[PDB]
DNA sequence: GGGAGTAATCCCCTTGGCGGTTAAAACGCGGGGGACAGCGCGTACGTGCGTTTAAGCGGTGCTAGAGCTGTCTACGACCAATTGAGCGGCCTCGGCACCGGGATTCTCCAGGG
DNA sequence: CCCTGGAGAATCCCGGTGCCGAGGCCGCTCAATTGGTCGTAGACAGCTCTAGCACCGCTTAAACGCACGTACGCGCTGTCCCCCGCGTTTTAACCGCCAAGGGGATTACTCCC
């Protein structure tokens, strides 16, 4: 199919129909139908790496969501190219003043 | 003892724990908690006692009335972190509505 | 979806077992005459044994009681279950009693074991304890929350 | 109802393997793709209104746009190996 | 990420330890009694419980 | 429903928001900003059920509500 | 001889209070952290200074990226079509769920020195 | 007073039991790129264009320091309000109870083949 002629693991012909059907400009270059594909499964990858430490920290073999949100909470990149963002099962990291701690 | 017991009751003895040390076990292990506090049914009932203002018949679905109750318990939080800072910025440990007005007029209320 | 979601259950053995009292009863409710006439002799006979174990025991087991605790003996030692039926008033209540002060002392298994009744029994059931068969060491449940 | 579970779990297996997944993490990566791409489209699109127009440049330029460098050069790099691939 | 990994290393040789002195503690209290099945002192338990 | 969030409901809110001391004066306040906030999400929920004139709300309705709101939310 | 609404059965499925509970919400307060009022201080800006000074002001000679045109070719729309990425029941077994077990240190009370 | 014992116990991690969960297996199934053309539009030269670069150099008005000099955030103090935790009390859903309809159909009836 696509991916094995692209050789990338994300399917683009789906990707690249729904692209087409978007229609955002008159001029749509169809010749590369992978490359948001490429940059989410980039970004996809470092979040599964993180997430992954992260589960791994705890002993917890599955993700739980809170991981998932410590993940993508630790890292400063992260939460400034987005941090308006609620993700579900939440609780901020650990934090404390040195006024309300000796 | 207020009746037939275990032998001798009583046992639960004055033992009052002063606050602070409290406090900061309890904020310790409510940071901990990452899933619903408030009651749902309670809620739904409010959501649907203010919904048909706007027109009846609207119905609902499980997942409408879950994602608003994700939407207010993961909003006034940031809310009470911003009041807190502007408490403890100010000599207030205690919070008052003038930190939370200045969180309002900080955050872009309009 | 619930009706499709709770069918997810059927019956696979049984209804063969009912095909011997289908058609004209076959030559099967003769059979189960044999059949309660033999399991009459087989309950008289098979472990009516009286090998009590008065011991820890406080008080007597009545006629009925003495007569009833062997059945429940038996069903122990040959691994079978069974239901009670007594009109109240004569003392289940005592033939457990009994039967948990045989396994006691005849045996050397305790165990914990569990109880479950009405809630206005609790208490009717821990003093049957504290008057008959004091020896084992009961636990009550009371306060969820805490206790 | 093309989904990403397939491309997901193939994902899940590079990154770690040996990682399992909860019931709903796929919906909230799914989520992640296709709003991030639908983003990322729209201010490529209007990007590109102002220029007469009537592919792999215009993607990677409105990549290194907004989205930090961080990542767009390693976008970059990885758009410049898959359309080498796609025209290999 | 590494120091992510070096902290989780660090974890698992500290649980990895906790793990076998708990075995060990557990494993010697329970070879040291052996006592509740004997028949014979159940009659002095069961005179002190009556 | 005026007393929906309840004092208790209201207070471990606020022990989970991490304040020192809670004082008694404070929760009507954030009740009345809470339900100014429910009333317009609820306002636009409806408002997009009628966008079809749908005669159910699902969590398709409020999460655009809420992505045009400015207050983004996830997990889903 | 043989099949389909009508009569009938199935098997919970509805219906609404209705007892019996165990989880929460709303009480009261001794003290007790928490907020608030007074007084000095000290330092560090507000200013009105004499003194340089650096963008303004006015005009210039072009010039180097910008505005801009054919145009023509690299390249964006193009519909057959087929087997492949994948999407859907299903079905198992251990990661997770929850609670007790006991040492270290967290922490506060009764002393020792 | 610092230090030692002495106990409730958080946390750790392990159990210990119950379950449901990712994905494979069977089924199939919808579109991506080949295969080509229609046109088209965006960069290759060509012309140009237009005010920016930097320059000329006084000239007030920022740079810019300093002594009077006092204003109030904060150091302490006293003065003193009501947050917070132990013991009680009043709602609250939920498991059932009860019994009269629920409803597609096919399998006696009778009308179709
Ligand atoms: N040995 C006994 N002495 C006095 N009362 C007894 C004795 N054995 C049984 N009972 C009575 O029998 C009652 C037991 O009731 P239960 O076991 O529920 O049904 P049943 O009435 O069939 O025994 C108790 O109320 C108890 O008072
Ligand atoms: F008749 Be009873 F209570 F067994």
């Amino acid at each position: 199919s696509r991916s094995a002629k692209a050789g990338l693991t994300f399917p683009v012909g789906r990707v690249h129909r729904l692209l087409r059907r978007g229609n955002y400009a008159q001029r749509i270059g169809s010749g590369a139908p992978v490359y948001l594909t490429a940059v989410l499964e980039y970004l996809a990858a470092e979040i599964l790496e993180l997430a992954g430490n992260a589960a791994r920290d705890n002993k917890k073999t599955r993700i739980i969501p809170r991981h998932l949100q410590l993940a993508i909470r630790n890292d400063d990149e992260l939460n400034k190219l987005l941090g308006n963002v609620t993700i579900a099962q939440g609780g901020v990291l650990p934090n404390i003043h040195q006024n309300l701690l000796p | 003892a207020r009746k037939s017991a275990p032998s001798t009751g009583g046992v639960k003895k004055p033992h009052r724990y002063k606050p602070g040390t409290v406090a900061l076990r309890e904020i310790r292990r409510f940071q901990k908690s990452t899933e619903l506090l408030i009651r749902k049914l309670p809620f739904q009932r409010l959501v649907r006692e203010i919904a048909q203002d706007f027109k009846t018949d609207l119905r609902f679905q499980s997942s409408a009335i879950g994602a608003l109750q994700e939407s207010v318990e993961a909003y006034l939080v940031s809310l009470f972190e911003d009041t807190n800072l502007a408490a403890i910025h100010a000599k207030r440990v205690t919070i008052m509505p003038k930190e939370i007005q200045l969180a309002r007029r900080l955050r872009g209320e309009r | 979806l619930e009706k499709d979601q709770v069918d997810n259950s059927a019956a696979t053995f049984e209804r063969a077992g009912d095909f011997v009292h289908t058609q004209n009863e076959n030559r099967d409710d003769i059979k189960d005459v044999e059949e309660d006439a033999e399991t009459k002799v087989q309950e008289e006979q098979l472990s009516v044994v009286d090998v009590p174990v008065p011991s820890l025991l406080r008080g007597n087991l009545r006629t009925y009681q003495k007569q009833g605790l062997n059945w429940l003996a038996s069903l122990y030692n040959n691994h079978t279950n069974g239901i009670l039926a007594d009109e109240m008033g004569l003392g289940k209540t005592i033939q457990t009693i009994s039967l948990l002060a045989y396994l006691a002392c005849e045996k050397e298994n305790w165990g914990p074991h569990l109880i479950v009744v009405p809630t206005s029994v609790l208490l009717n059931w821990e003093m049957e304890f504290k008057r008959f068969a004091p020896g084992f060491k009961v636990l009550t449940y009371y306060g969820s929350p805490q206790q | 109802k093309e989904t990403y579970s397939s491309y997901i779990y193939k994902v899940l297996k590079q990154t770690h393997p040996d990682t399992g997944i909860s019931q709903k993490s796929m919906s909230i990566l799914n989520s992640f793709v296709n709003d991030i791409f639908e983003r990322i489209a729209t201010e490529a699109s209007k990007l590109a209104a102002y220029n007469k127009k009537s592919s792999a440049r215009e993607i990677q330029t409105a990549v290194r746009l907004i989205l930090p460098g961080e990542l767009a050069k390693h976008a970059v790099s990885e758009g410049t190996r898959a359309v080498t691939k796609y025209s290999s | 990420m590494e120091n992510t990994m070096k902290v989780y290393e660090k974890l698992s040789k500290a649980e990895k330890k906790r793990k076998i002195i708990q075995e060990r503690i557990r494993k010697h209290k329970e070879q040291e009694s052996q006592h509740m099945l004997t028949q014979e002192e159940r009659l002095r338990i069961a005179k002190e419980t009556e | 429903n005026i007393q929906g969030i309840t004092k208790p409901a209201i207070r471990r809110l606020a022990r989970r928001g991490g304040v020192k001391r809670i004082s008694g004066l404070i929760y009507e306040e954030v009740r009345a900003v809470l339900k100014s906030f429910l009333e317009s999400v609820i306002r636009d929920s409806v408002t997009y059920t009628e966008h079809a004139k749908r005669k159910t709300v699902t969590s398709l309705d409020v999460v655009y509500a809420l992505k045009r709101q400015g207050r983004t939310l996830y997990g889903f």
